[PDB]
């Protein structure tokens, strides 16, 4: 996170680090949004691009935490993933379309007030806020500018932009799955999302229910400090149940 | 699951974040 | 460039602007080896963390110009490109190491009081020029802080120690390249001058080399870094295949 | 090549505002 601040214990308890066993590293950033499903990016576990494909077994989650390197002794909850999900119709070809995976837990979490589960869009709470202008909150351990790692977890508080401005800045192909937050450099405002709080969540407040919903995630990381592309949770909030259901 | 959304050191507790009225500010608008 | 100046009319001929044809912009520097090939930083044409892979129709070049926007009536020569060649090891993944590469024009320019060719140095001169201490000299339109210049901008920088160079940075600087910069003046080549040439003139013969290319320009200014250029003589080699084999 | 010299300046024996700063961080 680019422009960030430590962000205060407990605040974004959802928050979710995605972290690969051999060599041990952090990939990406990620959601529990249930005591047995993390929400993330597609090109977090596959990218053709890369050479990257990770399975089931070559990752785990840590949840919980605070602290990018320090283990949290009675904190941070490690867990094994139990199945993959990455999104059907995800390409990695172009422009990262339907940038979504799903991911589940070998065993359930036991929340605390440091593990808790976010919310998932409704029609009206995507309607009331989904607009240009509206802030979202990015958390997230990724670089702080473009060592650059940040001690503790970051946040930082970004506006939606106008699909019409998003489309001009960018030569790439910016489909409806997809919205922009930013600041057009008219605000001096220096904010973002830097490579390695993908698969993080872009979480807003409602002020009717006073609950915390997460509206995007993170996936084309705006560089680090043009805009940030994130996955438009709510119109694909479909594909996110026809998996659970079924499972 | 069903009360989600609600962090438990603060919503649970009626404690407001050092940066969440930065979103209401810009739901509403400016101060 | 930073706490840099403007330059004379013709101060610098060997000066050429990278531009896109669509969206109308300036890409970036590069300069005139011949009358027939331009020179250039490689990260300029290809980059994927940032989705850069020109084609030889992406962009021309605009050479003997001044200011950065008027189009200088009866003094600038617009030019096509035939074929690039980036060089093969280029690495961007690790450090913009062998940051190089070769545009050749469709049709040869025609010099004239403001535009003419620099010289590639040998090892000679290369040796005996390339000492920490020793300036050299670095023009483009990038940018004024850390602003848009209105013309041409020019900037002399003292080469630094490669101790001091790879010390103050967490980077990999690889042996075809060198560092340079003042010690906490300040002025360095700021992003959007790179591809620019880093000159030298000789006291053996009066005339001006191309020692290096601009890749890296310290950030622009803030005191604690060094812009890093290619070392155009430890290349020189990859250049003369590429124009030998035509 | 006849490259490097300058029609403006080498060509007419004349100097650049700044030149002359180049050669002197050469003789120290």
């Amino acid at each position: 996170i680019v422009e960030g601040s430590d962000a205060e214990i407990g605040m974004s308890p959802w928050q979710v680090m995605l972290f690969r066993k051999s060599p041990q590293e952090l990939l990406c950033g990620a959601s529990l949004i249930s005591d047995r499903w993390v929400l993330t990016a597609a090109h977090c576990l596959l990218y053709p691009p890369w050479d990257k494909n990770f399975t089931e077994n070559d990752l785990l989650v840590r949840i919980g935490k605070h602290s990018r390197t320090r283990y949290e002794r009675n904190i941070e909850k490690i867990s094994m993933l139990e199945k993959i999900y990455i999104h059907p119709r995800y390409n990695w070809r172009e422009n990262l379309d339907r940038d979504i995976a799903l991911m589940k837990l070998k065993k359930p979490v036991a929340f605390s007030d440091y593990i808790h589960p976010v919310c998932l869009p409704d029609r009206e709470t995507a309607a009331s806020l989904l607009q240009a202008g509206y802030k979202g909150r990015v958390t997230g351990w990724g670089n702080l500018k473009e060592k650059g790692q940040p001690s503790v977890l970051q946040v930082v508080n970004l506006p939606i932009v106008e699909r019409p401005v998003c489309k001009d800045s960018t030569r790439i192909r910016i489909t409806d799955n997809m919205f922009c937050a930013g600041y057009k450099p008219d605000e001096g405002k220096r904010g973002d999302a830097c490579e390695g709080d993908s698969g993080g969540p872009f979480v807003m407040k409602s002020p009717f229910n006073n609950r915390w919903y997460q509206m995007g995630i993170v996936s084309a990381g705006a560089g680090c400090d043009k805009y940030g592309f994130y996955t438009h949770v709510f119109r694909l909030k479909k594909w996110i149940q026809k998996v659970i259901d079924q499972f | 699951e069903a009360d989600c959304g609600l962090r438990p050191l603060f919503e649970k507790k009626s404690l407001e974040d050092k940066t969440e009225r930065e979103l209401l500010e810009s739901y509403i608008d400016g101060r």
